RNA sequence: GUAGCGGCGAGCGAAACGGGAAGAGCCCAAACCAACAAGCUUGUUGGGGUUGUAGGACUCCGAUAUGGUAGUCUGUUAGUAUAGUUGAAGGAUUUGGAAAAUUCCGCUAAAGAGGGUGAAAGCCCCGUAGACGAAAUGCUGACAACACCUAGGAGGAUCCUGAGUACGGCGGAACACGAGAAAUUCCGUCGGAAUCCGCGGGGACCAUCCCGCAAGGCUAAAUACUCCCUAGUGACCGAUAGUGAACCAGUACCGUGAGGGAAAGGUGAAAAGCACCCCGGAAGGGGAGUGAAAUAGAUCCUGAAACCGUGUGCCUACAACAAGUCAAAGCUCGUUAAUGAGUGAUGGCGUGCCUUUUGUAGAAUGAACCGGCGAGUUACGAUUGCAUGCGAGGUUAAGUCGAAGAGACGGAGCCGCAGCGAAAGCGAGUCUGAAUAGGGCGAAUGAGUAUGUAGUCGUAGACCCGAAACCAUGUGAUCUA
RNA sequence: UAUCCGGGAGUCAGACUGCGAGUGAUAAGAUCCGUAGUCGAAAGGGAAACAGCCCAGACCACCAGCUAAGGUCCCAAAAUA
RNA sequence: GGUGUAGUGGUAGGAGAGCGUUCUAAGGGCGUUGAAGGUCGAUCGUGAGGACGGCUGGAGCGCUUAGAAGUGAGAAUGCCG
RNA sequence: UGAAAUUUUAGUACCUGUGAAGAUGCAGGUUACCCGCGACAGGACGGAAAGACCCCAUGGAGCUUUACUGUAGUUUGAUAU
């Protein structure tokens, strides 16, 4: 479609045109929410175990003769039903993440971007500059843009400075353009983009 | 969407059945087990195929036939995915290959006649079916033996 | 990700306990006597609210026989006879009137057994 | 681990092109003279397996 | 999980091709020449030579270069490891013992990671981003130095090219392959070759063809693991958990010995850890003090239940009780204000819970009580349902880049689109059959595939506990023979 | 309601009563079948108590009514009909 | 949402829908003007269960949506206290 | 000064009967004021020991032999030395 075009000073000039094929389709709720689980089960560690009852120290003798004592018949001071024994089953170091397919994959990206676009919680800007990083330039550079809930900072690779002076604001998360994510992108209530990094994202997609 | 508002498609995810939690579930006690028996127990239940002793099926059934180590299995191609190509299109395992039409060719491929043929093409196949060459040349078009 | 017991089993243990408050001993003291009493309990109210039905017509079979008999009748000839004569009263509201509208008893026993006599 | 194929049954059956077994027939093997011709007749052809002889073994040809 | 192996059972189970990570090739023995010594050959040293489109010697020629190294406590240099330095920005207001909390105005951010500070701090402290730093010793990389390898063409007449070896018999073993038709490889025993017109292999064996050249040696990287050290991470545990061990734990304790093997964390912000007085021999209390709090007083945060005790609103000494429930006078009390609460004379009905059973109140089983812990889970495959994407197509695996992420590339490979037959083979048909007959299996009559999720199954301990036992190392004749 | 196709089972110790047989002794709360019912897995009413007998199938509230088997002198509701 | 009809005992077992526990993400909150926890109460829902108030307590914890499980005990002559 | 076995909770009678067929607890009847102390051992199929007898398990172990299959040793021959 079409979206507003902002210099960094905040004035707006001329709109752009963004791809229909990337910006203009119609969101995928149930695909997006797959996409969503499956990157935030990715980001799972899994280290996590449990010592069973041949892993638990000691425990090989039968701790008293099977029958006679008038005691329940046990096999070891080990077994689960005794403090200290083993755990039955329990957690074990594992990976959660799996991988959809491409177009599903395709698809959920192109969702959240044409989402954005369509609630219109898109900034395309001319270009954001600065000389040296300063987060307080560029926190004015959001007041500027009237933009004060939660910020995607899309920049083109290489914006070191732009990057620099941006991460440290609580409400702002920047990424590059090559690496943009579903969860990113869902996450953030607004998307600040360049106007390379949109063209560098159209490419990609 | 919104993280805070997240909905899975209807009928997509169910929810993990837990047995021995309770008697009003179900599958408390016993957990669906039934009462004793070998399949009561853990890790119980017969290899598969076992038959309580009884003769099974495969030792009734008499072993047959070999498999020849020549064999040659054709990649198989009908007169209908042909008309997806157009009048005088030269027919080869490469284009198929780049098509997506075959995309492993085994021994080679082998042209059959099941679908009716209506454009004329030059097909180079390892094999052709009789009614497959008739129907390709009364297409006006030819075959070759690669 | 370990879940310990917590305190779901002290609420739900406690909420049995409450419901035996008043047993004898250790039937309202301790959980496990308290929960097999506090089921027999169920099973005990759910009996009870159909015999107390039972219990209560039969009390007023008996006082209305006792008033019957007064004014010279039988329980029996009396409900055949305010059938007859169309008579719908209840026995709960029969026996009432017995103890205490004893005129008001009187009258419904004359229509009775001019019912009977026709 | 990969779950194994049968290899008895792999050597005794065939799968057909409806999903469904095809069989060999017992008493082919010898003491011809106890069956009649008739007998033996029936029994070169082919069978396939019944339902609930299928429904029983067919894990084991899953990947046959 | 295919080809195969297998009391052809249970099960075992490849390799090549293809796609990737990493990549590297080299030295002798022999012939021949020279030196040395002995006893023309016969041992040592040196030179020479290292192969299958056969190579080398040897004989001619021409070159005395060109390149390389998997060598060195050889130096120089750069970096890095082992201490560190620097590192922005807040005051008041309300509550409070205490401010970081509330309110008001501000300020910093290449630093809003984290930790501590009298409660929850971007701006109080330690830090973090960033910048900077090594006398000394390691380690790495480069540079140079030294060192070591490095030749082309042509002829074969002859010479050399690994012997008790290859191979064979016998007996075993390893190859997925259990002697099977059995290759190939290894061991023991015995027999025992050829050598370039030669030799080995291509799954018994022979012939042809093709590929290779054994009986000598060395060789980095990609691969496996973590006792340790450093910096971190966690939909990992939070004191019956997590290592057996958060605490003076492999300790106490037990055993002759091998060996077995515990319990046990929390005052308070700060000890400010109760001066002094009183009872008492002390212990322990009561005051008085500290503290915001002492019913936080060291058995110290919280302080449940079993169990014990005190006080009392109601009932109880003519009653036969799975202990309750239904009905109910009397008395007592006033709540989440509800057609209330506690107790209860008296009357009706009424043999616990669980397990296992045809059937249990059962005189069958289990529980003394309370508290805590304690049993269908995960991995890889199979299949079905449900869901999503795509659709006669679907889809990537390993691997590279990337934050331990997503994602991108990666089409090798897998499933489906054609079946039939043991097979050759044919093909919307095919097999049987003499048959264009019949019949079987298929097409007409089309949806699959990737992933998620759930049900079930398979391999795994596979829902948890329990044997008598078996096997392999060890420790025991201080008792006893 | 039946088929058929597929996912998931449990069940393979039954008991008694009536009826038809066998074994037994025309015994057994015996044993083995056929048949129907109940229990099993069914509470409620009657048979004093009494899984299998008779009546009858509890989703709940009622201090309402009519009945089944069985009953009406007292325990104990209803006829000293 | 309304009317009508019918149905709603239940072991093995199958299907469906829910309660509660710990943790993760997002959003929105609550807390020395007192969180969790403990205790008492005559409270709400059809059930698992949920609130509210008093007292104790002294620092963390709910709520909505979705996700993951060492997710629910009364019995094992269970283990420890 | 100070335990233990046992212990589902118990306000824990007798007779006859009933019942998984041998009842303190169920039915009918009878008896019995409440709490103890010293004695006895009829019952609680009393406690103690998941019966050793009996049967079962395609359990274990020790032993035997003209069970099967092996095997150490002993012996005989070929062959190498
Ligand atoms: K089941
Ligand atoms: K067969
Ligand atoms: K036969
Ligand atoms: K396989
Ligand atoms: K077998
Ligand atoms: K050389
Ligand atoms: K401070
Ligand atoms: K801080
Ligand atoms: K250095
Ligand atoms: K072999
Ligand atoms: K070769
Ligand atoms: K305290
Ligand atoms: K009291
Ligand atoms: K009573
Ligand atoms: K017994
Ligand atoms: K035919
Ligand atoms: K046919
Ligand atoms: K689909
Ligand atoms: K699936
Ligand atoms: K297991
Ligand atoms: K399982
Ligand atoms: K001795
Ligand atoms: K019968
Ligand atoms: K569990
Ligand atoms: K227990
Ligand atoms: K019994
Ligand atoms: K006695
Ligand atoms: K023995
Ligand atoms: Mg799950
Ligand atoms: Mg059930
Ligand atoms: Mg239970
Ligand atoms: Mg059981
Ligand atoms: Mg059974
Ligand atoms: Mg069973
Ligand atoms: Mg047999
Ligand atoms: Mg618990
Ligand atoms: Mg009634
Ligand atoms: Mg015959
Ligand atoms: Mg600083
Ligand atoms: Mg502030
Ligand atoms: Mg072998
Ligand atoms: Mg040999
Ligand atoms: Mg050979
Ligand atoms: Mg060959
Ligand atoms: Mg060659
Ligand atoms: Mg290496
Ligand atoms: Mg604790
Ligand atoms: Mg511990
Ligand atoms: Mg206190
Ligand atoms: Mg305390
Ligand atoms: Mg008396
Ligand atoms: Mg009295
Ligand atoms: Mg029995
Ligand atoms: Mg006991
Ligand atoms: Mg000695
Ligand atoms: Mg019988
Ligand atoms: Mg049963
Ligand atoms: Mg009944
Ligand atoms: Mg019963
Ligand atoms: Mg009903
Ligand atoms: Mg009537
Ligand atoms: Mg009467
Ligand atoms: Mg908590
Ligand atoms: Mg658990
Ligand atoms: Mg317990
Ligand atoms: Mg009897
Ligand atoms: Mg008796
Ligand atoms: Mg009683
Ligand atoms: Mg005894
Ligand atoms: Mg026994």
């Amino acid at each position: 479609p079409n979206v507003a075009l902002f210099k960094q000073d905040g004035t707006q000039n001329g709109e752009i045109t963004l791809n229909e094929e990337i910006f203009g389709i119609e969101p995928n709720e149930s695909v997006v929410y797959d996409a969503i689980i499956m990157q935030r089960a990715s980001l799972r560690q899994g280290t996590h175990a449990v010592k069973n009852r041949s892993a638990v120290r000691g425990g090989g003798r039968k701790p008293w003769r099977q029958k006679g004592t008038g005691r329940a018949r046990q096999g070891s001071i080990r077994s689960p039903q005794w403090r200290g024994g083993g755990v039955v089953f329990g957690p074990t170091p594992r990976s959660y993440s799996y991988k959809f397919p491409k177009k599903v994959r395709r698809l959920a990206m192109k969702s959240v971007l044409s989402d954005k676009v369509a609630e219109n919680n898109l900034v395309a800007v001319e270009g954001l500059s600065f000389d040296a990083p300063k987060t307080k330039e560029f926190k004015q550079v959001l007041a500027n843009l009237s933009i004060d809930t939660k910020v995607l900072v899309v920049l083109e690779n290489g914006n070191d400075f732009a990057a620099l002076s941006a991460r440290n604001l609580p409400n702002v998360s920047v990424v590059t353009s090559d690496n943009v994510s579903v969860l990113d992108v869902v996450s953030a209530n607004k998307v600040l983009a360049t106007q390379t990094a949109l063209t560098q994202i159209e490419e990609v997609l | 969407m919104k993280l805070h508002e997240l909905k899975p498609a209807e009928g997509s995810r169910q929810v993990r059945n837990r047995v021995g939690r309770g008697t009003s579930s179900g599958n408390g006690k016993t957990a669906g087990r039934g009462q004793k028996g070998q399949k009561a127990r853990s890790g119980g239940g017969v290899r598969l195929g076992f038959e309580g002793g009884q003769t099974p099926l495969f030792r009734r059934l008499p072993k047959r036939g070999f498999t020849n180590i020549n064999r040659k299995d054709y990649a198989v191609v009908n007169l209908d995915t042909l008309n997806r190509f157009e009048d005088g299109t030269e027919v080869t395992p490469v284009v198929l290959k780049e098509a997506g039409i075959v995309k492993n060719e085994k021994a080679g491929i082998k042209v059959l006649a099941d679908g009716e043929l209506t454009k004329k093409l030059t097909v180079k196949a390892a094999k052709f079916s009789k009614s497959a060459q008739e129907a390709i040349e009364a297409a006006g078009g030819s075959i070759e033996v690669i | 990700a370990r879940v310990k017991g917590g305190t779901v089993t002290r609420k739900r243990r406690k909420k049995v306990l409450k419901l035996a408050k008043g047993y004898y001993g250790s039937k309202h003291t301790l959980f496990k006597s308290a929960k097999e009493q506090v089921m027999n309990s169920y099973y005990y109210a759910f009996r009870d609210r159909r015999q107390k039905k039972r219990d209560f017509r039969k009390l007023w079979i008996a006082r209305i026989n006792a008033a019957a008999r007064m004014n010279g009748l039988s329980y029996s000839k009396l409900m055949h006879g305010l059938k007859l004569a169309e008579i719908d009263i209840n026995r709960k509201m029969l026996a009432d009137l017995a103890v205490n509208d004893a005129a008001a008893f009187t009258a419904l026993a004359e229509q009775a057994k001019d019912a009977l006599s026709k | 681990p990969k779950q194994k194929t049968h290899r008895g049954l792999a050597k005794r059956v065939k799968r057909t092109g409806g999903g469904g077994l095809k069989r060999g027939r017992a008493f082919t093997s010898h003491r011809f003279h106890g069956k009649t011709k008739k007998q033996r007749r029936q029994l070169r052809k082919a069978s396939m397996v019944a339902k609930g002889d299928y429904k029983r073994i067919r894990q084991q040809l899953a990947r046959m």
